[PDB]
């Protein structure tokens, strides 16, 4: 159900359950300006402008 | 072949050729026949890029 929608689980690298939860929502709210299909993380303007940043730095050194 | 045999004879002809002028010959032969060689074995096929661009590459 909705209220039960959000499972919530804090352990540690051992798998040594500390806390487990369930709550119609969770802490983090993801943020994407664009996004290619079949990908979660998105891309976005700087990532486009990063190849030409490299052409620049080389040829300032 | 015969940039070898003009280059072959300048050798021999630093000591057997009687005449400068006819030794220039020999060797002006040689040179012609130099740039004739290279050019018949380079033009057959295409010139090959660099290998490293590096305002490409680091890219």
């Amino acid at each position: 159900p909705e209220k039960e929608r959000y499972q919530y689980v804090v352990m540690t690298s051992s798998k040594d359950v500390l806390l487990e939860q369930s709550n119609s929502s969770w802490p983090w709210v993801v943020y994407r300006m664009r996004r290619l299909t079949g990908e979660i993380r998105g891309r976005g303007p700087s990532l486009s402008a990063y190849p030409t940043a490299a052409t620049i730095n080389q040829a300032l050194e | 072949s015969l940039y070898i045999v003009y280059h072959l004879a300048s050798m021999l002809g630093i000591s057997v050729t009687n005449s400068d002028r006819m030794l220039a010959r020999i060797s002006q032969g040689m040179e012609m026949w130099e740039s004739r060689a290279l050019f018949a074995d380079a033009q057959s096929s295409v010139t090959l890029p660099f290998r490293h661009n590096p305002y490409v590459d680091v890219r």
